[PDB]
């Protein structure tokens, strides 16, 4: 998986 | 409200690649 | 899905992703509101594979195409409020009633990419749950007991009720329809590991709706001769989708 925001 | 009627095919009137198929069968 | 095909880009906007926070893809969902995705209780909760998720292990990705790749700009990536789970979900034996709502912490916005499903009335249940009408199911599962770049499109039939009990030792109930091809029927195709709390819908022929008559459910093995996917009867259980919005959204 591409790595998603980490404001998430 | 609004549900069901998808932005790019109903609401434009197009139709997707294989949803005659399911139309055929009703 | 197996034997099915690339899915057109807004083709099924309604499609959610339940994404795990090791960051994995559990199930698909679908959006049914600004606030409320729909999806199977297995997905969250299945005691004998100590498999039971709480708010803060997952997200919601929604708008999505891909399944691996962040698609900046088109995919919201929502934090769950609460989870509610169908009080007589049957998990010790057929799951019976795999049914859940997850209840977003905030109101999505619709974009070409995301636009939420119609629920059933009785009518339009009444008229199209009937054997050998198609619906569509959709998701990011294995392809054959093996995964797609993309979402997956497939077309299956409604299967007579019979049909369903005498292809399976599971004992099958009235909140439940299964799909797929008869081995006669020289057209493959089913939902497989991964595809799990997808919708099943069908596009009224009245209206020019889409509806959301099943939730992927259950089945042994994927695409197997004489066996078909089982799935939630939508509009049975209703009642409790309206309630739990209602008493509380
Ligand atoms: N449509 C199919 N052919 N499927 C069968 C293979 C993949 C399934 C999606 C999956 C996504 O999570 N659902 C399953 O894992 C739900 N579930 C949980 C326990 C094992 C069970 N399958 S089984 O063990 O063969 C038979 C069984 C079914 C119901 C309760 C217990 C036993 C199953 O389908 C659907
Ligand atoms: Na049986
Ligand atoms: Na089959």
């Amino acid at each position: 998986f591409e790595e998603i925001p980490e404001e998430y | 409200a609004d549900c069901g009627l998808r932005p790019l095919f109903e609401k434009k009137s197009l139709e997707d690649k294989t949803e005659r198929e399911l139309l055929e069968s009703y | 899905i197996v034997e099915g095909s690339d899915a057109e880009i807004g083709m099924s906007p309604w499609q959610v992703m339940l994404f795990r926070k090791p960051q994995e893809l559990l199930c698909g969902a679908s959006l049914i509101s600004d606030r409320w995705v729909l999806t199977a209780a297995h997905c969250l909760l299945y005691p004998p594979w100590d498999k039971n998720f709480t708010e803060n292990d997952l997200l919601v990705r929604i708008g999505k195409h891909s399944r691996t790749r962040y698609e900046r700009n088109i995919e919201k990536i929502s934090m769950l409020e609460k989870i509610y789970i169908h009080p007589r979900y049957n998990w010790r034996e057929n799951l019976d009633r795999d049914i859940a709502l997850m209840k977003l912490k905030k109101p999505v916005a619709f974009s070409d990419y995301i636009h939420p499903v119609c629920l059933p009335d009785r009518e339009t249940a009444a008229s199209l749950l009937q054997a050998g009408y198609k619906g569509r199911v959709t998701g990011w599962g294995n392809l054959k007991e093996t995964q797609p770049s993309v979402l997956q499109v497939v077309n299956l039939p409604i299967v007579e009720r019979p049909v369903c009990k005498d292809s399976t030792r599971i004992r099958i109930t009235d909140n439940m329809f299964c799909a797929g091809y008869k081995p006669d029927e020289g057209k493959r195709g089913d939902a497989c590991e991964g595809d799990s709390g997808g919708p099943f819908v069908m596009k009224s022929p009245f209206n020019n709706r889409w509806y959301q008559m099943g939730i992927v459910s259950w089945g042994e093995g994927c695409d197997r001769d004489g066996k078909y996917g089982f799935y939630t009867h939508v509009f049975r259980l209703k009642k409790w989708i309206q309630k739990v919005i209602d008493q509380f959204g």
